[PDB]
Order: structure tokens, then C-alpha cells, then sequence
RNA sequence: CUUUAAUGUUUGAUGUUCUAACGUUGACCCGUAAUCCGGGUUGCGGACAGUGUCUGGUGGGUAGUUUGACUGGGGCGGUCUCCUCCUAAAGAGUAACGGAGGAGCACGAAGGUUGGCUAAUCCUGGUCGGACAUCAGGAGGUUAGUGCAAUGGCAUAAGCCAGCUUGACUGCGAGCGUGACGGCGCGAGCAGGUGCGAAAGCAGGUCAUAGUGAUCCGGUGGUUCUGAAUGGAAGGGCCAUC
RNA sequence: AAUUCCUUGUCGGGUAAGUUCCGACCUGCACGAAUGGCGUAAUGAUGGCCAGGCUGUCUCCACCCGAGACUCAGUGAAAUUGAACUCGCUGUGAAGAUGCAGUGUACCCGCGGCAAGACGGAAAGACCCCGUGAACCUUUACUAUAGCUUGACACUGAACAU
RNA sequence: GUUUAUUAAAAACACAGCACUGUGCAAACACGAAAGUGGACGUAUACGGUGUGACGCCUGCCCGGUGCCGGAAGGUUAAUU
RNA sequence: GUAACGGGGCUAAACCAUGCACCGAAGCUGCGGCAGCGACGCUUAUGCGUUGUUGGGUAGGGGAGCGUUCUGUAAGCCUG
RNA sequence: AGGACCGAACCGACUAAUGUUGAAAAAUUAGCGGAUGACUUGUGGCUGGGGGUGAAAGGCCAAUCAAACCGGGAGAUAGCU
RNA sequence: UUUUGUAUAAUGGGUCAGCGACUUAUAUUCUGUAGCAAGGUUAACCGAAUAGGGGAGCCGAAGGGAAACCGAGUCUUAACU
RNA sequence: CCAUAGGUUAAUGAGGCGAACCGGGGGAACUGAAACAUCUAAGUACCCCGAGGAAAAGAAAUCAACCGAGAUUCCCCCAG
């Protein structure tokens, strides 16, 4: 049978160009206040799927 | 003999336990990934030449 | 017991050691307190960590009365 | 914590607003800075609201 | 508007009396050779009882399950996150139910900047006033001080006082540090707007290192992002935030 | 004390000597009145203790009668078994050796016996621990639920009085 | 008297007796989706449940806790409107 | 059961201090053989006095093979 | 008269020995308890598995019972050997 | 076999013979190989039918952004050296 | 009292069996979630009713999107 995509991730995960991965930071939903500016400004941009967690993202992404 | 089943006690996983690098098909970093981060050979600087 | 606790170490000392080239904003050597001062093309950040302000070699010396040791980047 | 965290509300009703904490045992006025609004690209007087 | 007296209306609350629903495991008749059942007659009860849907309470009566780990076996006791020193063998890192202590905050000033200032302790005098209050002088040299543990730091003070203040700024960020990762930390400089200084300049909180909680779900504000025929809207997204 | 931890409590009786028994004492660790208290004739393959009789129970075994065991003939199993040319000692060694080291002893092979060892045989240890095993059972563990119970509506109407 | 057929026959269970409590008979209760049946072709001198366990002498104090029973003014409160 | 030189035995066959021998391993060196790999000489899909060097091995990774039954080759070939 | 006495049949199963790859997957031998009763027994019938039945031991329910047996889900599952 | 470690007095096996365990389907990624190549390839189905037809589709040649959108750029921001 | 219930005849029809497939009425748990309640397993296993050679479905109060399509059933896509 086919394979089955993992939802949850296929809603967090979109493919780029060099056949990466970009990802929302996480530790920004409902403590936020008490950090500083800086922490959270840097935590706003997307960012890229790391070399370590690169199988996991296409093992859950395996049509996309 | 792993990834054969439940009675060889590597079944169902073949020991490669729950979606990580190991359980996937061709998954696992080659050796030297080190997160994101330059390696520490490169953090550092290089040295010497061969004579 | 009422014992066995402790903090992750958090990897102080000297990063770029002397002689050595650093581009400017590098961070040379990160510490708890003032046991190395800033000197000439160095910075000072908030938690005392030594950044350079310039490209250039990395220069340690003792002058002054205190008999301190500050750190200077040579940029030629 | 008996602390409470209070949001500073713009006064150019841009609604942009800071968060932060007051103490509510002492300082009873309300608390009034000069901050930097994003909206109007101006620093202008922010006011005490309440957080909801 | 109040106070409302009466007035019809519309819903209920009881109480009383009916019969015609309904009940009769009362009597009698028939089906009928029948202690079933059905029908008829009559009596009694009666808008109850009883049953259905919905709903509150109760319910080991009966089910499906949970009931942690580390641990000089286990149980009991203790411990589980974070910070400081030692253990740790002069880079980094380094364990034990190893040795010692702390944290789950506080502060619109205890922040920023400008200007100014320098401590403990002791001695000698001096109304009440004493071992110790404020005064004067001397010695001392940080043995103090730091919002709070410990360590390091701090006189250019990071300590103390005064003036003016809100940079406890927004968008960003070269280059670095440290983590397996999630992540955490440092950062010159750039743009826009500030504050203090005459200016050079300094300010992206606090001497630094603890004061903390991912994702999902839901709430709040903002937003020409989306809007299942179209115009809206709902809802969703993004931003701020609980 | 079917209840007393200290404990063989203390005293008395019984014995030559009684941690049991019997009588008291009360200091009831931690009895107690229908989850009954105390007594109680009779009953008991009931528990404990004592005496007489009686005896090979024993001091301390002896003999005898039978049935096996032993021999012959016939029939003819079983559990077990990696392979064996299958000694002692001391030491070593997955830490208790027929098999390793050293050394001693021992002609080859049956039969009747005894069980010290072969960590003998039997049965994937019942004790202990573990698994995010199973099952039953308990409850003011959690979530439900049968049942029971409450009200509204429907089956279900009329008249009158407030 | 009964009991663990196959390691336990007992001081265990039962027992007569006693007390509490429920039950007015289309009885309570129980078995049954229900009809029905048992209870009982019985009717409180009856039946069910519970504990105790011949007989003798007796069975004291506590209703705070937890249940049960009674009360119903008030507080709180579902479906519904 | 000697049981604290492995035993015998030893007054040096012990110990101390100097030597020169010898024994001693699958180490090393010889003389053959096989295989992997590296840069060369010519030639190089082949290979050549090649040469240098390597070749303990579980989990595991890589590479190359043997044999078995069946299908084509095969109405062929082997066979009273 | 008697859940009276002694004691065969009958029924029970307290002690000991044997037996434990047995004559026997619970028996035999010598003793033992009850033996007109809550006795015992024949032949039929009824109660069915979260159920029965139980003078109550978690006992018994076809040599199997803290949930019978048979088939199915089913090649349940087994971080264990 | 399992182990830090077994002649171990740890597990397994009386012996022989036979049988007895890495397979199958689909999808996906990587390597090798073959074909074509900025293109490649068809599925069902049709079809005297392993051909041929069928390009329905699929992957690739363009990405950035949550998205609208823009596009070898794009997002972030008022704007980015 | 007519009636009705009921009763007696006479005609037809049905009863049961049988593999799977089909429609409908009921309907698990183990398991997966590394526990476990929602969820999954699964409207599966199983039970029951009914029918046929097929059954069921079926001739738009359907979709589309401002252009249009034109009952139902089945296959490949769309598409994990
Ligand atoms: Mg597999
Ligand atoms: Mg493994
Ligand atoms: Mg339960
Ligand atoms: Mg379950
Ligand atoms: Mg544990
Ligand atoms: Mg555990
Ligand atoms: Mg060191
Ligand atoms: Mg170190
Ligand atoms: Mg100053
Ligand atoms: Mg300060
Ligand atoms: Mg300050
Ligand atoms: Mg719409
Ligand atoms: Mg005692
Ligand atoms: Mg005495
Ligand atoms: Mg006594
Ligand atoms: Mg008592
Ligand atoms: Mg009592
Ligand atoms: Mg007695
Ligand atoms: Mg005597
Ligand atoms: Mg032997
Ligand atoms: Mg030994
Ligand atoms: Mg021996
Ligand atoms: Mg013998
Ligand atoms: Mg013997
Ligand atoms: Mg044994
Ligand atoms: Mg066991
Ligand atoms: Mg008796
Ligand atoms: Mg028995
Ligand atoms: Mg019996
Ligand atoms: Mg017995
Ligand atoms: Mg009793
Ligand atoms: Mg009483
Ligand atoms: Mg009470
Ligand atoms: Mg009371
Ligand atoms: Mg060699
Ligand atoms: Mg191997
Ligand atoms: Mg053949
Ligand atoms: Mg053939
Ligand atoms: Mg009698
Ligand atoms: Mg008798
Ligand atoms: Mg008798
Ligand atoms: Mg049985
Ligand atoms: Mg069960
Ligand atoms: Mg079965
Ligand atoms: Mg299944
Ligand atoms: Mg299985
Ligand atoms: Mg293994
Ligand atoms: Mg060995
Ligand atoms: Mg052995
Ligand atoms: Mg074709
Ligand atoms: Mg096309
Ligand atoms: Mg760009
Ligand atoms: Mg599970
Ligand atoms: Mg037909």
C-alpha cells in the first residue's frame, strides 16, 4: 500500500529548493513575556531542518 | 540477525527503536554531523603542513 | 542523603589564544569577573566576555600598577 | 510569584502595547513611560492597561 | 419615574369533584372440555399509577483500567528541575544514595545617563546617652559594601549620593561561544526613533552566573493574509499576547 | 490468656530436676460485653498436662515364622544419556575438578552390598527481583454503567374553587 | 451434624435460641430486556435480609466520624422556558 | 594428604656483584607459495624481472564464489 | 419417646504402616466415626461459565476451576528466553 | 548459546535419517546497471493481444513566502549596504 | 338484537437443505497507541433475517461555477 504521511509533521515541515526543510522556532507560544527582546526577535525567522533531525523530516515526508 | 521479528527480541524495530535516524530508510548522519554548528575542526583553527 | 547536586559547566577559559588572527566581534575568551581586561580594539560585553573590535592578532600583557593582565588586538 | 505582569498600552491608538510586571502591594499610581512605537515609527507616552 | 388601587390577559400553584383515557394479579358472562389469553358486563381506582425521551442524584451492583523510576536485591526512607564551590588529576569536560550551600524571586528604581562621593572596625573626647544612637578627631586600609546562596569580580568603582530621565527602545545583525537535539548564550556594527551629557560619548535593563516549562487545545488584541458559486461573514493564517 | 513484646514475669502445686500444665498475682506491650462477656452439666477420631495399668517405644536388641532380596530357567520394562581409555591428594581455575598443574597410587573383568560425590534424577524455581506481563479481589483510586431515585414532556381529559 | 473428592474434619461452617431491620400482599426481595415465575396457592403468631450462636448470670458509655431514618424553612442546583 | 621451592634434590643447584656463552615464540631472518593495496617502468578492459607494502579478528560493513531443485539453451548432448 | 446408647450391612475417612516407573493418576492392611436420621441409596428430572451450586473450603461444576470445555477472532501480544 | 569471564560443577543435545527459519505484495529512498534525455514514462483500458494503441496522469527543468503574491530572485522590514 | 370474535370444510402457497458471493438486523475483544480511557482494531470476527444467479444501487429536490455536465455500478488517476 501506499505510504502514509505523518500529518503532523507535514504540517510543520516545507521542502526549499536545496531539498531542505524550514521549521517555525519553538519556546515562543505562551511564556514569551519574561524573555528579553533580543531572544525573542531571533526566535521569529524560519529556520532550516538540521543535519542530525534531516532523515526524520523526509522519513515523515516522503511524498514532499 | 537484526530487524527479524518478535521472537528475535528486535521485532517490530529491528532495534532501531521508535522514528529516529536508524529507523528510517537510508537515515543515520554520516559520521562528523555535529548539529548545525561548524564542527570543531572548523571552530578551531587549522594547523601545520606536511613536509 | 540531602547532597548530589550540581550545574552543567559552562565551558569558560580562553577561546583564541595569543598570536592568533580573530575577526572583529569575535569573542576571545569568556569569563566571572574581570580576570582579563579589555584593552586597545577590545570590547567589554555585559557579562565581562572580551570581544575584539578589530581584525588583528590576539596580544596579551601585564601593565599598570595593579599588576593586571589585559588583552589587545594589534590590527596592522 | 505574587508578582502580576501588566500590559503598557500606546497612547496613539495604534494598539500596539509592552508587557510587563508591577507590584500592586505599593506603587498603586499608574505607570507612565516614553517608549518607541513600531505603528508610528515614533517614541510616544505608553499607559498601564490590564491583561486579558 | 415611583407608589402603585382596581381592570382583562397570559402562564402557572394547590385544593375539590367528575369519567371518558389508563389501571384492575375484584366479581360475572362468552370464546371453552380452559386458574392462559381475548371479548363482554360490572365494581374499584383514576388523570394518578405505570411506561417512553430528556435530565439531576445515587450506584464495587457490574465492567474497563491505572497505581513511576533511581536505588551496593527490593520495601521503607531519600531523591527527580535550576544555581555556587569542592570532588575534577593546572585547556574543555568528567560519576557516585560523594562533600557543602541555595533557587521557583525581587526592582520604574534596586533601570539609563550625567555629576559627585568612598567603606568596616577601633581609639580619644562630647547633654540626656549606657558595650552599642547622633558629634569631632585619629588609626585602619575594603578585613566593608553588592536586593537574596556561593564563587569570581568590582576604586575608572560593579559600592554610595544627587540631577535629569525611560535604551527595561523597534527592525536587524558581521562574526563567535556552548549544547546529541529541541535549544541556550555573547555580539561589534546597520536602519528608524529616543534619553542623559557642552561634547567625546554612553544606554537593546539590573557585577556576573539561579528566579523556570516544549508541543497540542483554548482565550484576548491587531492585521487588506485567506474567505469552498459570487459579495460578505464564520473559521483559519500571520503579529502581539494569555 | 488461642490475646503478654520484654518473658522461661513473680509466687504456689506437681517432678530428683517442669521454658509445658494447674492455682494465684495484675505490670491488660496490644481483654472486654451480641464483630458478645463470664460461667456451664453433657458431648468431642478437639488442644495441652498428669497418674495407674500395660508393654521391644527404649536401655539393647536376640531368635523364629512367612513375602521379597540371592541362584537357575522363561518372559522381559522404565526414568536418563555430548562423547569417555570415568583414581587419591594439594594447588589452580566462571572463585567447591575423574578430565588443568604437581604428585601419589592403581594387573584385566564380574557378582552381592552401602549411598559420600558425580554441584545425582524428576519438573525452562513456587522464595526474591524484573516486564510501562496476566488474572481475580478490595475501596471515600479513575472513568463509566445496570439498577434505584428526581423532575420536565408525551400517553394525559373535564369542571370548579382559591 | 457439615466441610477443603485427591496432604487440613478443626476451635472452622451449620445449629436451636436471641435481637435489629425491611416487608400490608399487584408485598418486600430474587430470577428475568419483557411477559412471567419463585416468595406462596403463604398474609406480620408471615416472609426476607443481617449479626450473634444451647442454657445460666448479663449485655455498660460515645451520634463527633461514616451510614441509615425523620424533618423541610432557607442556601445551592438539571432537563425545560 | 606431605600441601607456603611445581617436584626431586641442592650449603650452592641460594643470595649479592661482575662477565662470556647457550636455550628460548607462530617475534625476527632465510627459501618457496597465495592474496589485497599503493606510485611507477613499458604496456595498460589484459598484463608484464614490477616494485613498495599489507594480510589476528566477534558484533558488523564491503567484495567474490560453490553446490542443490526447477526454466530456456535442449525434438540438442549422455545413456541397456 | 429419642438428630438416645453398644454394634454388622450401609456410609463416612481420624491415626499408623505399606505403596510413591503402585494392584490403584488417592488405594490396601490393622485400628477408627456415624449407623431411625440434618440418614443412606436406585431410577428419572431441573439449575450452565462472570454463570451455576455451595451447612461456605474460593469448594464443586466430566481425573481440568480466583472464572469449565470446544471452535472462532488467532499466526492475540511477548522492550523477554 | 549466553557472558566482563566457562574444562567449568551455567543452558542445549541418547543417536541417525527426514523435515525445520530472511520470504511475498505494494509504496518509498539509496547504490549498481541499461535505455532515452530537458525531457522521461505511461496506468486502467483497447488490441490477435508480451506488439501496437491509450500521455489520463506522474516525476523533472524555478524558487521565495504562512499566504495573497512576486519570481532568478524572493522573504524578513518603513527600508535593508 | 344484528354483528363480530370464534368454528368446520375446500383450494392454492410456504416449510427444510446447500460452498462462497449480496442486502439488512445485531455486534466484540485481544491488539496498536511502546501504559491506558477518546481513538485504533472495526462495522472486522461472530450471530440473526432475506434474496438471486448475480445481488445491491439506479433515471438528480445531482454536481459544477456564471462555462457547463447530465441515472446507477466497476477500474485507473486525482492523492496519501
Ligand atoms: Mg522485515
Ligand atoms: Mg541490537
Ligand atoms: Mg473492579
Ligand atoms: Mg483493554
Ligand atoms: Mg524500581
Ligand atoms: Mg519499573
Ligand atoms: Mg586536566
Ligand atoms: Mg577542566
Ligand atoms: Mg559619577
Ligand atoms: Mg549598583
Ligand atoms: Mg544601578
Ligand atoms: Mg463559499
Ligand atoms: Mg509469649
Ligand atoms: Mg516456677
Ligand atoms: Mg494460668
Ligand atoms: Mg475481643
Ligand atoms: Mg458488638
Ligand atoms: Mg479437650
Ligand atoms: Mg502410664
Ligand atoms: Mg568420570
Ligand atoms: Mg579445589
Ligand atoms: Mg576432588
Ligand atoms: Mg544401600
Ligand atoms: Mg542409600
Ligand atoms: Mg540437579
Ligand atoms: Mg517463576
Ligand atoms: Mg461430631
Ligand atoms: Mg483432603
Ligand atoms: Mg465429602
Ligand atoms: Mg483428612
Ligand atoms: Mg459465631
Ligand atoms: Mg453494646
Ligand atoms: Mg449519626
Ligand atoms: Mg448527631
Ligand atoms: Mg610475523
Ligand atoms: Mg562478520
Ligand atoms: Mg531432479
Ligand atoms: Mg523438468
Ligand atoms: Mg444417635
Ligand atoms: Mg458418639
Ligand atoms: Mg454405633
Ligand atoms: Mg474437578
Ligand atoms: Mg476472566
Ligand atoms: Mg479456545
Ligand atoms: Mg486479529
Ligand atoms: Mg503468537
Ligand atoms: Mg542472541
Ligand atoms: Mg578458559
Ligand atoms: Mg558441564
Ligand atoms: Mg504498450
Ligand atoms: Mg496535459
Ligand atoms: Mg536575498
Ligand atoms: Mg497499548
Ligand atoms: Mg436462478
Amino acid at each position: 500500500p501506499k505510504i502514509k504521511t505523518v500529518r503532523g509533521a507535514a504540517k510543520r515541515f516545507k521542502k526549499t529548493g536545496k531539498g531542505g526543510f524550514k521549521h517555525k522556532h519553538a519556546n515562543l507560544r505562551h511564556i514569551l513575556t519574561k524573555k528579553a527582546t533580543k531572544r525573542k526577535r531571533h526566535l521569529r525567522p524560519k529556520a532550516m531542518v538540521s543535519k542530525g533531525d534531516l532523515g526524520l523530516v523526509i522519513a515523515c515526508l516522503p511524498y514532499a | 540477525r537484526l530487524g527479524r521479528g518478535i521472537g528475535s527480541g528486535l521485532g517490530k524495530t529491528g532495534g532501531r527503536g521508535h522514528k529516529g535516524q536508524k529507523s528510517r530508510s537510508g537515515g543515520g548522519v554520516r559520521r562528523g554531523f555535529e548539529g548545525g554548528q561548524m564542527p570543531l575542526y572548523r571552530r578551531l583553527p587549522k594547523f601545520g603542513f606536511t613536509s | 542523603t540531602r547532597n548530589g547536586r550540581d550545574s552543567e559547566a559552562k565551558r569558560l577559559g580562553v577561546k583564541r589564544f595569543g598570536g592568533e588572527s580573530v575577526l572583529a566581534g569575535s569573542i576571545i575568551v569568556r569569563q566571572r569577573g574581570t580576570k582579563f581586561h579589555a584593552g586597545a580594539n577590545v570590547g567589554c560585553g555585559r557579562d565581562h566576555t572580551l570581544f575584539a573590535k578589530a581584525d588583528g592578532k590576539v596580544k596579551f600583557e601585564v601593565k599598570g600598577p595593579k599588576n593586571r593582565k589585559f588583552i589587545s588586538i594589534e590590527a596592522e | 510569584g505574587i508578582r502580576e505582569k501588566i500590559k503598557l498600552v500606546s497612547s496613539a491608538g495604534t494598539g500596539h502595547f509592552y508587557t510587563t510586571t508591577k507590584n500592586k502591594r505599593t506603587k498603586p499610581e499608574k505607570l507612565e513611560l516614553k517608549k518607541f512605537d513600531p505603528v508610528v515609527r515614533q517614541h510616544v507616552i505608553y499607559k498601564e492597561a490590564k491583561i486579558k
